[PDB]
């Protein structure tokens, strides 16, 4: 069982105690329930929070990124035959607003990988179905410059090898933060000005951002040697947190999202006209 | 270690600075912070430990200043003094380890070892 | 057992480490360790700050160089410590302040130089002054922070009477104090015989009048450095070598806070 | 290594306690599925966090 | 088994 | 119109903290850049609705009722312990959720004052002092 | 558990043991721990090595080689309708560097193929799918010298027989060193001159080299006959050590590899500018 | 032949001992996944391969 | 107890005694002392030769002198000992040789020289070559007897194509064979400082991927010594003192007996 | 079963 509280069966009442008056000023909720102020009869409860709870309530695969990368003729002039993404939840903005209720978050994530295809130009012959790498290189690894160079080795690196039509790429990651838990929110900096430093540059850092890299970056190419018609692909990337926990709530975003930090520009009018005398 | 002839004498201030502050300059600023005198003599060597001071439960390998981990610096807290007929200059060898409470974490390729086309 | 020695010492405290290779044991003076107040013994009421680690530990001083004329040194406790960190700011911060101290005197040379240093650990170390005047001897003067002052071979009485220097003028043979050099080793004390060792390392407890007092207005200890037998190498008629004083502060404790003393030391 | 627990049961087919079995295939719990068979708490934390929390008949205020 |  | 741009002088007022503002007025002057805050009080300055912040912890003054508000706060973190001089813990924010008003006064002005006390202070890490530019 | 001692509470000290000095010419690292030489508090540490195992370390598919078979009309000259790879770790500079932090290992090979297939030219109708066989030839065995010669009836050799676009292809190799241990170094001859030998050719020998062919080969080929147009394939073949053993440590590779054995050729210039004094 | 082992658990569910099943499917060891239960030893045989070991309190040369 | 030390050692090993009293302890590579092939361990079925004192004692080698200059020498065991009384004649008489070894390396000065010795056992020490040619370096070259080879500061490559010299060119600091020298303490090694020391004494296990090999063919131990710190004394700029090498096999057995290999060292 |  896991029901919420009956309702106790409440009649009359001409007394002192007076659960209906009480001061907000104290930071207090007032605790009441129907029988305190109304007469009420006795319901057994059934209806239960099993689906609010807060795993409940993140448990669900949201989009988080779509990365594109195309398969073509090695040309030469700034191209997509590979592509890096910094993993994070603020380039969306759903899964973003729901973390962020809490301003500390635990938790195991699951990436799930839909990759999709097509061809680019009216017609040059066709291609042979493509395997995909998704490579993770975090923070101090060396970032590939060309689509085939050394770091696609992936020795120590995880890699994916995504086979185009098969069932959507799936795997899980620790929770790997360099804290107890993860921040959503950091009033701070990452460096300070001393009075002693040479140029105001040395100290100087953006607001709320903790570590440059944050976690690394996934890169993504498409193995096989370019068809001599063009394919263009799009890699989709859900993410879900599992095995959650949360801490210290806050109030939910109401304006739009200007970028990584709290900032806001415009349509700060969130609320609709209503007059007061009506329903 | 001190490398130099029997007949070298010296006392050598080594410190560890936990990042925050201005990193030092003078052996005044110095000797604020964790730190050891190491008195040349019979036994060559010294050691001093950088303590475990940190905020974050794990720093990064690369650099940055959110995982930064501090300053070491070293002064002279006498002078190197030797006799006549003996050099006056010689070399200092320093040495590194980790202690039995290091850890490490997330296994990722080096930039030490690359491969042309 | 195993191997240890008179002469190699390791002292720890706080985020500071010592060694020493050519130690000559350690003197604890009058036999007492530094302790705090016991409740039996004190007198201001307040419940007492205690700073531990952040006070008590190593603060090494300038540098000074001896060479063959170098009469000798001296310093004051507190005051040598006062600009001193932390300790420091507790010092200026509160009315009262007791503190211990392990002093440890620092000068290497070879087994070539010769020399002797006296140093002197003197409980209540009053100075003889400039002038005609006396009991003159200005705040700013008695108190030379971490510098220190020196002695001098001889009194050279401040003449100029109309715009006077109140200061000391410590004769090196009468301790700077009317007395005899000789019998300065019955205060606590050790040799550093260049021959024998490279330091001295004395541990001096709180000695007063009183469980605590106003650290700002009164010094508890003098530490008096003087060459009982002069430096000496090969033939180099002008040798010179360092001398290095690092102190710590021990068991301190402070009492009656509120905003911070400012001294004038111009 | 099978667990086995009870299903909360909700629309009950014309045909008592349903079961489902779970086993773990991996070393690493990060590779887990959700159990998703939380305990809940009380509010208060956030509601009441009262130094001297009163009870609801009595004054506020006093 | 670990029936709960 | 640069995001996460605010100074860390400016982040940082000291003893004098810092206010609200009615509206968004942007800080135009590129070239120059004030980089400062702009606290936008029904946004509790943060891009959220001000009739929210009650799930944080808090207490009203109101003047009919009460002199003043006691808050106890415990040290939160995603760590144990972090660098002050960095990282800002708790903010205080204290907004005039009904006017002040007196007689028929126009122009009444009282006095608030907050009285801070730091509990079960502990420090790491010691080295040579921290003299940041608030210039 | 398998978490690291915790640090101990320690205070001040005034001793004649003094663990902060020592003698490194006995070659021996000083044990110490930061209670030897600063005053600490009690830590319970939670900390673990789980992850630098050396399992942990080499638990990671690493590409050490990519095999390029074409499939199209045998016409006559040299073509690539079938090709050949010497079984090796250093075609490759990743996995070679990491394996030689070490002298002696024992460990099972696992080896994962992944292969990936494009159309050559603008176009001449398509193709059909594809199967490749890798055939693994042990030192000793007849290696094929056309793609559908007799050797490929593979008896008694193992072969993989991959359908393009099934998930990439699997197995795993038993240790099969000839010794008790693979020598990832050795200083020594397979053969000796002597001051009886006829011609001084007789006796000469590659420095650091064992076995002629090692390990053998992987013939790889397309089982199908050719379509009209030309079908290009690589074959990355991904290989892990499992079950690991590593015996008598070494200093990693600090600069280029130059061939098969220790030699340096360039680049010998491994490390930064940096001042003496400079942070 | 169903082997049976507890996991480490880093982040844990909202909702105590999990554990994971293991089962060999083929006759050769190699075959085999890598088991990842690895037990540690000393580094002295490295930092210390002294004929008389001492005691880092000690005189390292006496 | 009575009077025993770390720095004063005697070694005893057949007919032969080497006495140090400058030692700084001595090092057993790997924590394992050499042993005899176990029955359990044991591949060759053919009774062994252990020829015992007759061997396993200490042969020095010829002296090298250390100067301003010397970048470094190093030597390769079994090598080094092929032509050394009865253990180059068992060693050339079988196909099959294993042998763990004493090493004690040699150089006293006076406390008023200056200057450190690196001094490392390598396991498989394979050097890099001359040449745009890999692997090359010929079977002569290779293995240097008793002299031994030396260190460059640079990489010099031979270039003359046509007629190649086939010879290592070993950089010191990366250790002759493309690694950082500054690592090489993760081999077994000491350190001979000369203000603390007069010698260094390894002892060496067998160490390979068999429990024997050839001995002719392959090369189990290099024994590389690099100047960590440069010679040094008074201001002579042109110093020289004398490095000298003494090994002895250990343990040593044979087997597959038959005529006497002559390898060509031209 | 095995159970460890
Ligand atoms: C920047 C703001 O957001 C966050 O604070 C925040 C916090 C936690 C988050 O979790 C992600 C951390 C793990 C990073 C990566 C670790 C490994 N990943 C992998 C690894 C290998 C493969 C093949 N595919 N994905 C993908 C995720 C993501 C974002
Ligand atoms: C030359 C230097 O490297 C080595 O010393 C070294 C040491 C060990 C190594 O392990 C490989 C030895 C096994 C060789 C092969 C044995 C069988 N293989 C097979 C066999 C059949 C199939 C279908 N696919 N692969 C593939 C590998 C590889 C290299
Ligand atoms: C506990 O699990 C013992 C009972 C096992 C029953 C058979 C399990 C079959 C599935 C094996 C899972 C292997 C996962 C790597
Ligand atoms: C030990 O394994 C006894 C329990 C077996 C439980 C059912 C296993 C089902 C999987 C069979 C594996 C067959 C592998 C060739």
């Amino acid at each position: 069982q896991d029901s919420l509280p009956d309702t106790k069966a409440s009649g009359p009442a001409h007394s002192k105690e007076v659960p209906a008056l009480t001061a907000v000023e104290t930071g207090a909720t007032n605790p009441l329930a129907p029988s305190d102020t109304v007469q009420t009869r006795h319901v057994v409860q059934r209806r239960s929070r099993s689906e609010s709870t807060i795993e409940s309530f993140f448990a669900r695969g949201a989009c988080v990124a779509i990365i594109e990368v195309d398969n073509e003729q090695p040309t030469t002039r700034a191209q997509k035959l590979f592509a890096m993404w910094r993993i994070t939840y603020k380039d969306t903005v759903q899964l973003r607003r729901k973390l962020e209720f809490f301003t500390y978050s635990r938790f195991d994530m699951e990436f799930t990988f839909v990759v999709t295809a097509n061809f680019t130009n009216a017609n040059n012959g066709h291609a042979l179905n493509q395997v995909y790498q998704i490579m993770y290189i975090p923070p101090g690894a060396p970032t590939p410059k060309s689509w085939d160079d050394y770091t696609w080795q992936t020795s120590s690196n995880p890699s994916i090898f995504y086979t185009y039509g098969a069932a959507p790429a799936r795997i899980s990651v620790p929770y790997v933060g360099l804290a107890n838990a993860y921040s959503h929110f950091y009033d701070g900096f990452a460096k300070v000005p001393l009075k002693t430093d040479a140029n105001d540059q040395i100290g100087d850092s953006l607001y709320s951002a903790m570590t440059v890299d944050d976690f690394g970056v996934l890169a993504v190419r498409v193995v096989n040697d370019h068809n001599p018609t063009k394919v263009t692909s799009k890699v989709r990337i859900y993410m879900k947190p599992k095995h959650v926990r949360v801490w210290c709530p806050r109030p939910p975003r109401a304006v739009p999202y200007y970028g990584p930090g709290v900032d806001y520009r415009n349509n700060l009018d969130p609320l609709s006209e209503k007059g007061l005398t009506t329903y | 270690l001190f490398c130099g002839s029997m007949m070298a004498t010296g006392k050598i201030l080594v410190a560890y600075a936990p990042p925050g502050a201005q990193p030092p300059t003078s052996r005044k600023e110095a000797m604020l912070g964790t730190h050891v005198i190491w008195d040349l003599g019979l036994q060559s060597s010294c050691t001093m430990v950088v303590p475990w001071i940190s905020n974050v439960t794990y720093r990064q390998t690369t650099q940055d200043s959110f995982t930064e981990g501090g300053y070491i610096s070293m002064f002279y807290q006498t002078r190197i003094v030797v006799p006549l007929s003996t050099p006056k200059s010689m070399s200092m060898l320093g040495f590194v380890s980790a202690c039995n409470d290091f850890s490490v974490r997330l296994l990722r390729d080096t930039t030490h070892i690359s491969q042309s086309a | 057992a195993c191997g240890y020695s008179d002469r190699v010492l390791q002292l720890t405290l706080g985020n500071s480490t010592i060694t020493t290779q050519e130690a000559a044991n350690s003197v604890v003076a009058y036999g007492r360790w530094p302790e705090f107040i016991r409740d039996d013994e004190a007198n201001p009421v307040d419940q007492p700050t205690e700073p531990d680690v952040a006070t008590c530990r190593f603060y090494t001083l300038d540098t000074v160089m001896w060479g063959k004329e170098s009469k000798g040194w001296w310093w004051k406790l507190p005051d040598a410590l006062r600009d001193m960190g932390l300790f420091g700011q507790n010092m200026y911060y509160h009315y009262l302040g007791r503190s211990g101290y392990t002093v440890h005197v620092q000068c290497n040379a070879s087994k070539f130089h010769q020399g002797a240093l006296g140093v002197f650990a003197i409980p209540e170390y009053c100075l003889a002054g400039d002038s005609d005047k006396q009991r003159y001897t200005s705040y700013a003067n008695a108190n030379p922070g971490e510098r220190g002052g020196k002695f001098y071979s001889q009194f050279n009485k401040d003449n100029a009477v109309t715009s006077p220097k109140r200061e000391f003028c410590p004769v090196d043979y009468l301790l700077g104090c009317g007395v005899l050099l000789g019998n300065a080793f019955v205060y606590p004390h050790q040799i550093i015989n260049l021959r024998t060792n490279n330091s001295a390392t004395i541990v001096l407890p709180y000695v007063n009048a009183l469980a605590i007092d106003s650290m700002v207005k009164h010094n508890n200890w003098g530490i008096a450095i003087l060459p009982l037998s002069p430096l000496d190498f090969a033939q180099d008629s002008s040798v010179e070598i360092p001398i290095t004083v690092t102190i710590a502060p021990m068991c301190s404790e402070f009492n009656g806070l509120r905003n911070v003393t400012a001294p004038k030391f111009q | 290594g099978a667990q086995v627990s009870s299903q909360k049961v909700g629309a009950h087919e014309n045909s008592s306690t349903i079961n489902y079995t779970t086993i773990n295939y991996y070393k690493d719990s990060a590779s887990n599925a959700a159990s998703k068979q939380d305990y809940s708490q009380d509010p208060s934390k956030f509601t009441e966090p009262l130094k001297d929390v009163l009870i609801k008949t009595a004054p506020a205020l006093n | 088994i670990s029936e709960v």
